[PDB]
C-alpha cells in the first residue's frame, strides 16, 4: 500500500461499513474464479470433464 | 465495579424515598397471637364485601359478551336447521 | 503460604552455621541472579504476594517514600516486561540494593497476628 | 507385538490425491468402477453409494441409468396388495450380492466381506493398505507359518491369515479404455474409486480448502499489523521518577 | 453517563469486554480464554445444525452421520468442524490450566475460579464422551461400555448404577438415545459454568506474567485486548481450517468408521487422544477398584495446588527450580498420553507406572518441597544474619 | 458481612430472592411470575427425561411418543405432566400479562421489562409449536404445514423461505427432525430471555397495586414472599395433577392420537386452545397476506402501550372507566378463542371481525381515550374557579 | 444497591493501588510513528529471548523423557523381535 493511492480512494479517513461491505460481494465472486480457475488448470487431465471429452458411449 | 446508571428504587438504608418523621408503627410477634382463628367472621364479612364493589366491573362485561355468543349461537343452530334453510341462502352468498 | 517467621527461622539457622552458611549462601546466590528480577529492576520484597491481611497491613505500614519508590518499580517493571525486553545493565537492582525493606514490617504484623489468635483461643487451668 | 501380529507395514504410493491441491484422477476412478464391478460385487457390498453420485464423477447421466436399470429392487405393492418388482433408478442405493449376513458367511466358509464403502478410511493406512493388501498376495506362506484350512496368507494383514484369497490377475478385466489390466494397475483403479466412495466431497472439500487457508492467512497477518498499530503507544512509552519532596 | 454504561445489559458487556482494566503485561498465554469461548460457540452451533440430520436410535445412528457426510450440503464441513474442534478444544483447554500452573492463577484470591474451572473440565470431558458415543462406530460403542462400566466399581449399588446409566442389558438403543439427549444438554451447563467462571475471575481481574500486583497499571480491555484477541482467533481458525479441509481424521480413529458391534471388540482399540495420559494412569494400577480411583484422582488432585504451594511468590518466572520441575510435569503429561498409546508390554507398564507416580508427586510432594525451599534460598541470598 | 453477602454467587441469589425489598400492597397476583419459572422449570425437565425415549424421525416419531406412554416407566406422567404443563404455560402467562396490562406494569420506568416479556412470549409460543410438531399426529402436520406456510406470504421470497424451513417438498422427514432439534433449544433461549426480564425486574423493584411508589414501605422477600409464592405452588400443582392424573386428554385433541397423513386434512382439525384467539384473528381478514400481517400485529401491539396510555396515574385501581374497558377487552379475547373453535359460518365471521375490531381498538383507540377523559375527570371533580 | 464484599481490585479511579507520586510518563501517537516498517532485521536480536535465557528449562526436561521414551521403545522392539524371545518369556512371566 501507498500512502497517496490510498489518500486518492479515501483521503484521511478509515474504510467505511457501507464500502466494506460492497468490496466483500465483489471480492468474493473475483476470488472464486480465481481460485476455481487456478485449481482446475492445475488438475487439468483429471477432472471429469477432461476425461468426458476423450471417453464416450 | 463501574459506576451505574441511577433508578427509582435504591435498598435497604436508601430506598430513594422521601425522609420519613412522625410516624410511630408497632407490631405484635406472630409467636404472640391467636392461632389463626380470627379467619371467619372477621373475614367472611370482608370476603364477597370486597366482590360486591368490583363484581359489577367483572360481570356487566361478561353479560354483554355472554349473551353475544349465546345470540349468535342460536342464529348459527336455525340457520343450519331445516327451517332456516332459506335464510341460510340468503345470507351465505 | 509458608509465614515469614517460619522462612527467616530456617534461613537465620542456616546464616549462623558457618558450615551450613558456606555451603547454602553461594547456590541461594546463584538462584538469585538466576531468578533475573534484578534485571526488571525489582527487588525480592516487590515479589512477594500481596493479596493477603499480613501483607496489606505491611505496605499500609510502609513509609511514604519508600512506597512511592516501590511503586515506580513495579510500573517500569510491567513496562519492560510487556515490550519483552530486560532494562538497561545500569538500571539493574544492584546486589546491595536488594534489601528486604518490606520484611521487618511483614514480621512484625505476623507476631502481633500469632498473638491475637493464641489470645482468642486460651485456654484458662483454674 | 510380533511383526505378524501388527502386520508388514504398507509403503507409501504416489497416490495422484495425496497433496493439499490434488484432486482424484476420474479416469481411475472410472475403471476402478469396472474392476469393483467385474470383481469385488461378487461378495462386497457398497450399500452407501446411491448411483446418482456416479454422475459427473466417473460417469454420465446416462450411462448410469443403464447400470441402475440393470438391477431390480422392490416396488409399492399392487392394488390387490401383492407384492412386485421394478428396475432401479439413480436414487437407488448400490445393492449388495448377498440378501443378508447369514448368506455372506454361507458363501465366504464362514467370514464376512465388509461393505466398501468406507473401508479407505476405516482402515490404518488408507489406499497405501488396501493397495497393497490386494497385491501383496505370495504364493506361498512364509516357512513355519501354520495357515488353517480355507485361510490365505498375506503379510500386510495383521496376524498374516486372512479369509480372503487373491482375486486379481493380469488382464481379467478388459477395460473400455484399452488401459492394460495388469493386476497392479487394477489395485491403483479399484483403490482409487474405493476413495472416492469413501471421501466423495474429496476434491471440493480442497478447493474450499484452499481459499479458506488463504483468506485466514492473510486475516491473520492483517490482525498482527492492526495489533501492532493500536498497540504502538504503549509499547513505546516511557516513564520517569523524580522522588517527591518529604511532606505529606 | 455514557449509555454503554447506564443500559441495564450493555453495562455488563462493558464491564466485561470494554471497560474492563487489564495488566498491562499479560502476554499471549492470557489469550486462551477467549479462545475457550471461540470453541465452546464453534462446538454448540455446529452440533445444533447437526442435530437438525442425526438419528439416535441405534439402528440409525451411523448412518446418520453418514448421511450428513455424504447428503446435507456441507454437511462434511460441519462434522469435521465439530470432531476437530473438540480436539482443538482439548489442546486449548490444556494451555489454559497450564497457564494457570505456571503462573500461580490457581493461588489465592483466585481459588474459587479454579475450583470452577476444574469442574468445567469434567464436564467437557463428559460432554466430549456422550458425543463420541453418538456416531455408533466401534470405538463409540466400547467407549461406552468401559466408561459406563467404571461405575460397576462402586461397592454394592455398582452394578445397579450401571444398568441405570444403560437403560438395559448392556450398552443398547435407550443407552444411545440418552446419551444424545445429555450431550444436547451438558454444553448448555458448561456455558452456565463459564458465566460462573467469568464471574470469579472479575471480582479480582486476570493475573499477570510478574505474579505482583496489576493495580497500578492498567489499560482498557477494548481496542487493546479486544484486538491481541483477534491476532489468536485468527491462527487458531486458521490452524483448524488446515485440519478441517486438509488433514480432517488425522486426530481420530479409523475403527470408528466401522459400525458398532456388540460382539467384538477390536483388537486396535485405543481411546481419543485427549484421554490417554488418564487412560494410562488407569492401566498403571493393576486391581479395578483402584485404577478408577486412581484415574478420577488425577482430576482431582488438581484442587490441592493453593494449598501445596508453600511459595510466598505467585508464579513460576523467577524460580529456577519451580520452573524446572513445571516442564518436567508437562512432558510427563505427554509421556503418559504416548503410553497410553501402546500395548500393556514390558516397559511400557512400569514407564507408566513410573509416569503416574511422578504427577501425583508432582502436586503432592515436589511443589511444596520446592516451593519452601526457594522461600528460604530467596532468603539467605541477600539477607546477612 | 454475611457469606450470603459477600460470597459472589451467593450475593445474587440474596438480591434476587432473600434480601429484595418487596412493596408490602402486592397482592396474588404478584405470584404469577414464580409460576411462570416453574412452569419453565417443569418443562425443561419432563422434556429433557422424554427425549431420552424419544426418535424424531417421522416413521418413528408418532411411535416413540406412543412406546413412552405404554413402555417407559412413569412415561405417561412424563408426556401428560409436558403436555398439561404447557397448557398451564399459557393459562399462567395470559394471568401474568393481564396483571400486568391491569395495573399498568408496562409503563416507565418498566418499558424495557415489558418489551422482554413480548419476546418471551414470542419464544415461548414458538416452542409449543415446535414440541407440538414433534408428536407427529395428524395435528401436527397439519398445524406444522400451515405455520410453516405463514411465511409463504412474504413477497418475493416467501415460497423460498417455506422450503428452506420444510428442507424439502413439504413437511417431511428433515421438517420433524429439525422441529425437534429447534425444540430442544428454545427453551434454553427462553431462560436466557427470563434472566433478562429479571435483570431489567430488579433495577426499578415490582410495582403494587395502587400504582403509587413502595419506596416507603418494603418488605424482603424471604420469608414473607418466598412463603406466599409457595401458597400458590401448591395450589398449581393441585390443579395440574388434577388434570395430569384424572383428565389428561381434555385440553388436546383427539385428531392428535392418529399418525399424521400427508393427503387427508381432517374435517375436524382445530389449533391448540391458547393459539385460538390468534387463529380467530387471521380468519376474520379475508385476505392472505394481509390475514397474516395482522396476526402478527396483534402480538406487537402490545408495545404500544406505554405510549397510548395517557393517564397521569399508573394503573387501573381508581378507574372506573378503565376497569370496565379493561374487562371489556378480557372476555373479548375469551370470544375470539370461542370463535376460532367454530367454524366459518355466519355469524361467527362478523362476530370475529368485530372481536378484531374490538381487540386493536382497545390498544390503539380506547385506552388513550378513556385516559384522556379520566385525566380531566380527576382534574374538573375537585379543583374549582 | 446491595452491600458488597471487598477485593482486591477495584476500578478506574480507585484500583486499590498505593497513592502515586512522583512518576510522569509519555507516550507519543501511534499516527506518528513508523508504520511498523521495523519488524525483522531490528526485532532478530531481541528475538530468541524465549528460546536462550528459557530452552534448558525445557530442553533438558524435554531430552530427559524423549531419551527415556526412545530407550524403552528400542526394548520393546527388541523384546518382540526373533532375538528378543528368550527375554521376552523372562521379563513377562
Ligand atoms: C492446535 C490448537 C492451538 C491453535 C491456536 C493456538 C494459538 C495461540 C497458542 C500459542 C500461544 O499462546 O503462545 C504464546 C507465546 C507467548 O508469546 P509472548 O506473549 O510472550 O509474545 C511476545 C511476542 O513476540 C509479542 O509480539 P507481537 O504482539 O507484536 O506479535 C506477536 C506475534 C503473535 O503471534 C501470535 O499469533 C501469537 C503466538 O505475532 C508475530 O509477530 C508472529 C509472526 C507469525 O507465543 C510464543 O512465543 C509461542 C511459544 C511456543 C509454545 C507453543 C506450544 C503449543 C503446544
Ligand atoms: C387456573 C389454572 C392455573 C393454575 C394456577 C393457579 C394459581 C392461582 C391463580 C389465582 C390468583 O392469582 O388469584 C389472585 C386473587 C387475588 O387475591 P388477593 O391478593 O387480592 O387476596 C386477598 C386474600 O384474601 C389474602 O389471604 P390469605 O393470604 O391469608 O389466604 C389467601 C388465599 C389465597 O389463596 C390462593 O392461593 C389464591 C386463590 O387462601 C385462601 O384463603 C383460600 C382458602 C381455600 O385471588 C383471589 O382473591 C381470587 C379472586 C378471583 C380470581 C379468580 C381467578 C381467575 C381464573
Ligand atoms: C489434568 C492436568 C492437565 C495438565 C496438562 C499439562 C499441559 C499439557 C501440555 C500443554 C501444551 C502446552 C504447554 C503449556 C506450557 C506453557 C505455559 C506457560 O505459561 O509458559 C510460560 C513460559 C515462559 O514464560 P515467561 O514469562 O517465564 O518467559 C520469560 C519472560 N521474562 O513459556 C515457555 O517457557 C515456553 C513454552 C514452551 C512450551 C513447550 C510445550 C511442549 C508441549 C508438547 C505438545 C504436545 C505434543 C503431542
Ligand atoms: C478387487 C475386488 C476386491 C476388493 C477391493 C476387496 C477388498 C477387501 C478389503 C479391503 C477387505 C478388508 C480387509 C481388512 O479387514 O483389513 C476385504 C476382506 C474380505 N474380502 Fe475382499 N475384496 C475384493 C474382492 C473379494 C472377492 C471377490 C471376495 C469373495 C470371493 C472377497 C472376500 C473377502 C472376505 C471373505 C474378506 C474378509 C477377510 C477377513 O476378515 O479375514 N473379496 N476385501
Ligand atoms: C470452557 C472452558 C473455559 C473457559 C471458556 C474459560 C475462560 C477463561 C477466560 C476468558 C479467562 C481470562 C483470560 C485468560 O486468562 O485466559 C480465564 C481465566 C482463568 N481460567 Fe478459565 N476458562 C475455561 C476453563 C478453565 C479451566 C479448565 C481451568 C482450570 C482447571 C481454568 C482456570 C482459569 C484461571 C485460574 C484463570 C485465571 C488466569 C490468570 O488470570 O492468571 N479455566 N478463563
Ligand atoms: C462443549 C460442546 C461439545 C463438545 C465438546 C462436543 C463433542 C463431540 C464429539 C467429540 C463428537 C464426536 C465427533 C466425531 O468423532 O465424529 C460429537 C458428536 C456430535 N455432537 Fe457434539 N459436542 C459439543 C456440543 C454439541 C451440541 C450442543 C450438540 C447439539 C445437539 C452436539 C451434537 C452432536 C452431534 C449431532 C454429533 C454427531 C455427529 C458427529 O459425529 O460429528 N454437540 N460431539
Ligand atoms: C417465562 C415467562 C416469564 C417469566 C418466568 C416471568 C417472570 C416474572 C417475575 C418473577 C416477575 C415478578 C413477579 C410478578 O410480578 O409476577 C415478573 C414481572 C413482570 N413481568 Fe414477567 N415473566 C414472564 C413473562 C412475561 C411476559 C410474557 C410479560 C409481558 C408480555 C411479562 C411482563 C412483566 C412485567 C411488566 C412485570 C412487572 C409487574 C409489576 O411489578 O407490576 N412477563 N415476571
Ligand atoms: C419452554 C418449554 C417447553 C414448551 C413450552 C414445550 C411444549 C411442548 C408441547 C406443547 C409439546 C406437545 C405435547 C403433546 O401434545 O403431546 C411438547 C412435546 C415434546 N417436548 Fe416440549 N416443551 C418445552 C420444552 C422442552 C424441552 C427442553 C425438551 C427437550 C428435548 C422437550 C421435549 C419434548 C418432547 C420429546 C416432546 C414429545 C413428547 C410429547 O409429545 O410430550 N420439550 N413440548
Ligand atoms: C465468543 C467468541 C470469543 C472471541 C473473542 C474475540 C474478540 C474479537 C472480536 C472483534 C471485535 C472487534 C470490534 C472493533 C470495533 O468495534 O472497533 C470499531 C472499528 O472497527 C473496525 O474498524 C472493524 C474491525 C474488523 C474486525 C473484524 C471482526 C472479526 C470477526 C471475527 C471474530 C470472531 C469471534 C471502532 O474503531 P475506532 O476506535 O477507530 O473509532
Ligand atoms: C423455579 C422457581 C419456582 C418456585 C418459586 C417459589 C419459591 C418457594 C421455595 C420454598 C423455599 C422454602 C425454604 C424455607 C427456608 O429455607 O426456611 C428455613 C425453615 O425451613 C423450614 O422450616 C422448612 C419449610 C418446608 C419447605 C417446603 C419445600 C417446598 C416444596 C418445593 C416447592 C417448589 C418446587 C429457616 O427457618 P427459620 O426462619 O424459622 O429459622
Ligand atoms: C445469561 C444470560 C445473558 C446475560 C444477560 C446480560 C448480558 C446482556 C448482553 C446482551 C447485549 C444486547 C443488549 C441490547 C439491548 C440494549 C438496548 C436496551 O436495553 O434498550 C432499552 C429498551 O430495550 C428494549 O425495549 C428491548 C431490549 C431487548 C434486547 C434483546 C437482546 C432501553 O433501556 P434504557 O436503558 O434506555 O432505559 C432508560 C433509562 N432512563
Ligand atoms: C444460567 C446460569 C448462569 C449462572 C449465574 C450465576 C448464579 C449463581 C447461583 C449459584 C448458587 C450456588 C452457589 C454455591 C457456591 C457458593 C460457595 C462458594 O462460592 O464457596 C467458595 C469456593 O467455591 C468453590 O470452591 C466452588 C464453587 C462451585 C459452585 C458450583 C455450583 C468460597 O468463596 P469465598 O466467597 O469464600 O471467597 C474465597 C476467598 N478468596
Ligand atoms: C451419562 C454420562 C456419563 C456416564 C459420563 C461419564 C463420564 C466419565 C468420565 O468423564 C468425567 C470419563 C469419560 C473420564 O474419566 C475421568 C475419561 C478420562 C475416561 C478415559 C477412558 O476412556 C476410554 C475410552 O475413551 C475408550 O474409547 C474406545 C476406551 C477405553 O478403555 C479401553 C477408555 C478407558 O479405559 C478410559 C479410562
Ligand atoms: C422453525 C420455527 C418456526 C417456523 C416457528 C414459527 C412460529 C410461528 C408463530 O409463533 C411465533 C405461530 C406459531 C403463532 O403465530 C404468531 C401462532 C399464533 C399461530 C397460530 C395458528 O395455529 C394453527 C395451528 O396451531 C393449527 O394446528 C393444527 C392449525 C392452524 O390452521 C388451521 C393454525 C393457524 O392457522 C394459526 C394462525
Amino acid at each position: 500500500s501507498f500512502s497517496s493511492l490510498y489518500k486518492t480512494f479515501f483521503k484521511r479517513n478509515a474504510v467505511f461499513v457501507g464500502t466494506i461491505f460492497a468490496g466483500a460481494f465483489v471480492f468474493q465472486t473475483v476470488f472464486d474464479t480465481a481460485i476455481t480457475s487456478w485449481y482446475e488448470n492445475h488438475n487439468k487431465g483429471k477432472l471429469w470433464k477432461d476425461v468426458k471429452a476423450r471417453i464416450a458411449a | 465495579g463501574p459506576p451505574s446508571g441511577k433508578t427509582y428504587m435504591g435498598w435497604w438504608g436508601h430506598m430513594g424515598g422521601p425522609k420519613q418523621k412522625g410516624i410511630t408503627s408497632y407490631a405484635v410477634s406472630p409467636y404472640a397471637q391467636k392461632p389463626l382463628q380470627g379467619i371467619f367472621h372477621n373475614a367472611v364479612f370482608n370476603s364477597f364485601r370486597r366482590f360486591k364493589s368490583q363484581f359489577l366491573y367483572v360481570l356487566i362485561p361478561a353479560g354483554i359478551y355472554w349473551y353475544w355468543w349465546k345470540n349468535g349461537n342460536e342464529y348459527n343452530e336455525f340457520l343450519y336447521s331445516k327451517a332456516g334453510r332459506e335464510e341460510l341462502e340468503r345470507v351465505n352468498v | 503460604p509458608q509465614s515469614f517467621t517460619s522462612i527467616a527461622r530456617i534461613g537465620d539457622y542456616i546464616l549462623k552455621s558457618p558450615v551450613l552458611s558456606k555451603l547454602c549462601v553461594p547456590v541461594a546466590n546463584q538462584f538469585i541472579n538466576l531468578a533475573g528480577y534484578k534485571k526488571l529492576g525489582l527487588k525480592f520484597d516487590d515479589l512477594i504476594a500481596e493479596e493477603n491481611p499480613i501483607m496489606q497491613t505491611a505496605l499500609r505500614r510502609l513509609p511514604e517514600d519508600e512506597s512511592y519508590a516501590r511503586a515506580y518499580r513495579i510500573i517500569r517493571a510491567h513496562q519492560t516486561e510487556l515490550t519483552h525486553h530486560l532494562l538497561p545493565r545500569n538500571e539493574w537492582i544492584k546486589a546491595q540494593e536488594d534489601v528486604p525493606y518490606l520484611l521487618p514490617y511483614i514480621l512484625e504484623a505476623e507476631a502481633a497476628a500469632k498473638e491475637k489468635d493464641e489470645l482468642d483461643n486460651i485456654e484458662v487451668s483454674k | 507385538m510380533t511383526a505378524a501380529e501388527h502386520g508388514l507395514h504398507a509403503p507409501a504410493y504416489a497416490w495422484s490425491h495425496n497433496g493439499p491441491f490434488e484432486t482424484f484422477d476420474h479416469a481411475s476412478i472410472r475403471r476402478g468402477y469396472q474392476v469393483y464391478r467385474e470383481v469385488c460385487a461378487a461378495c462386497h457390498s457398497l450399500d452407501r453409494v446411491a448411483w446418482r453420485t456416479l454422475v459427473g464423477v466417473s460417469h454420465t447421466n446416462e450411462e448410469v441409468r443403464n447400470m441402475a436399470e440393470e438391477f431390480e429392487y422392490d416396488d409399492e405393492p399392487d392394488e390387490q396388495g401383492n407384492p412386485k418388482k421394478r428396475p432401479g433408478k439413480l436414487s437407488d442405493y448400490i445393492p449388495g450380492p448377498y440378501p443378508n449376513e447369514q448368506a455372506a458367511r454361507a458363501a465366504n466358509q464362514g467370514a464376512l466381506p465388509p461393505d466398501l464403502s468406507l473401508i479407505v478410511k476405516a482402515r490404518h493406512g488408507g489406499c497405501d493398505y488396501i493397495f497393497s493388501l490386494l497385491t501383496g498376495y505370495p504364493d506361498e506362506p512364509p516357512a513355519g507359518v501354520a495357515l488353517p484350512p480355507g485361510s490365505n496368507y498375506n503379510p500386510y494383514f495383521p496376524g498374516g491369515s486372512i479369509a480372503m484369497a487373491r482375486v486379481l490377475f493380469d488382464d481379467m478385466v478388459e477395460y473400455e479404455d484399452g488401459t492394460p489390466a495388469t493386476t497392479s494397475q487394477m489395485a491403483k483403479d479399484v483403490t482409487t474409486f474405493l476413495n472416492w466412495c469413501a471421501e466423495p466431497e474429496h476434491d471440493e472439500r480442497k478447493r474450499l480448502g484452499l481459499k479458506t487457508v488463504i483468506i485466514l492467512s492473510s486475516l491473520y497477518l492483517l490482525s498482527i499489523w492492526v495489533k501492532k498499530f493500536k498497540w504502538a503507544g504503549i509499547k513505546t512509552r516511557k516513564f520517569v521518577f523524580n522522588p517527591p519532596k518529604p511532606r505529606k | 453517563m455514557a449509555f454503554r454504561k447506564s443500559n441495564v445489559y450493555l453495562s455488563l458487556v462493558n464491564s466485561y469486554i470494554i471497560d474492563s482494566p487489564q495488566p498491562s503485561s499479560i502476554n499471549y498465554w492470557w489469550n486462551m480464554g477467549s479462545l475457550l469461548g471461540l470453541c465452546l460457540v464453534i462446538q454448540i452451533v455446529t452440533g445444533i445444525f447437526m442435530a437438525m440430520h442425526y438419528s439416535s436410535n441405534i439402528e440409525l445412528a451411523f448412518s446418520s452421520v453418514e448421511h450428513i457426510m455424504r447428503d446435507v450440503h456441507n454437511g462434511y464441513i460441519l462434522r469435521y468442524l465439530h470432531a476437530n474442534g473438540a480436539s482443538f478444544f482439548f489442546m486449548v483447554m490444556f494451555m489454559h490450566m497450564a497457564k494457570g500452573l505456571y503462573y500461580g492463577s490457581y493461588r489465592s484470591p483466585r481459588v474459587t475460579l479454579w475450583n470452577v474451572g476444574v469442574i468445567i473440565f469434567i464436564l467437557t470431558i463428559a460432554t466430549a464422551f456422550l458425543g463420541y458415543c453418538c456416531v455408533y462406530g466401534q470405538m463409540s460403542h466400547w467407549g461406552a461400555t468401559v466408561i459406563t462400566n467404571l461405575f460397576s466399581a462402586i461397592p454394592f449399588v455398582g452394578n445397579d448404577i450401571v444398568s441405570w446409566l444403560w437403560g438395559g442389558f448392556s450398552v443398547s438403543n435407550p443407552t444411545i438415545q440418552r446419551f444424545f439427549a445429555l450431550h444436547y444438554l451438558v454444553p448448555f451447563i458448561i456455558a452456565a459454568m463459564v458465566i460462573m467462571h467469568l464471574m470469579a475471575l472479575h471480582i479480582h481481574g486476570s493475573s499477570n506474567p510478574l505474579g505482583i500486583t496489576g493495580n497500578l497499571d492498567r489499560i482498557p480491555m477494548h481496542s487493546y485486548f479486544i484486538f491481541k484477541d483477534l491476532v489468536t482467533v485468527f491462527l487458531f481458525m486458521l490452524i483448524l481450517a488446515l485440519f478441517v479441509f486438509y488433514s480432517p481424521n488425522t486426530l481420530g480413529h479409523p475403527d470408528n468408521y466401522i459400525p458398532g458391534n456388540p460382539l467384538v471388540t477390536p483388537a486396535s482399540i485405543v481411546p481419543e487422544w485427549y484421554l490417554l495420559p488418564f487412560y494410562a494412569i488407569l492401566r498403571s494400577i493393576p486391581d479395578k477398584l483402584l485404577g478408577v480411583i486412581t484415574m478420577f484422582a488425577a482430576i482431582l488432585v488438581l484442587l490441592v495446588l493453593p494449598f501445596t504451594d508453600r511459595s510466598v511468590v505467585r508464579g513460576n518466572t523467577f524460580k529456577v527450580l519451580s520452573k524446572f520441575f513445571f516442564f518436567i510435569f508437562v512432558f510427563n503429561f505427554v509421556l503418559l498420553g504416548q503410553i497410553g498409546a501402546c500395548h500393556v508390554e514390558v516397559p511400557y507398564v512400569l514407564m507408566g507406572q513410573i509416569a503416574t507416580f511422578i504427577y501425583f508427586a508432582y502436586f503432592l510432594i515436589i511443589v511444596p518441597v520446592i516451593s519452601t525451599i526457594e522461600n528460604v534460598l530467596f532468603y539467605i541470598g541477600r539477607v546477612n544474619k
